[PDB]
């Protein structure tokens, strides 16, 4: 049981910073979200001047 | 040279009456203005998609959300079932 007491040490103080820094690399992509709205817009027009 | 002297007044001249002066054409028969500049004209947009493509469509793209801020009735359940996991870990 202390091994397992253990492993569970200095996990808290890691998970404290493992949910904020991975829910942050989750969500500050919606800035690439609406930068691929600015991609895709571009793409159409060259792709219908590219028809002209 | 008087061969291609003739030659290219007639190459110059023969359908400088379809270029430079527009009394469209006397050997064809169908008309030459609603042929390119009228029907074709609108050709690209009569080969590529009209009104969306061509237009181009600047689109405001659809505003997702995060979880409609409701912790407790959910939280309390991701809680409960945490502790069933660990009793399965």
């Amino acid at each position: 049981r202390i091994d397992s007491v253990s492993q569970l040490q200095n996990v808290a103080e890691t998970t404290k910073v493992l949910f904020d820094v991975s829910k942050e690399t989750v969500e500050l992509e919606s800035e690439a979200f609406e930068l691929k709205q600015k991609v895709e817009l571009a793409h159409e027009a060259k792709a219908v001047l590219d028809s002209w | 040279q008087d061969l291609y002297l003739r030659e290219l007044k007639d190459t110059k001249l023969a359908p400088s009456t379809l270029q430079d002066a527009e009394g469209n054409v006397k050997p064809w028969n169908p008309p030459q203005k609603p042929n390119l500049p009228e029907l074709e004209l609108q050709g690209p947009e009569a080969l590529k998609a009209y009104t969306e493509q061509n237009v181009e469509t600047a689109h405001v793209a659809k505003e997702s959300e995060e979880g409609e801020s409701e912790p407790i009735e959910e939280d309390w359940l991701v809680l409960d079932d945490a502790e069933e996991t660990k009793e399965s870990h």
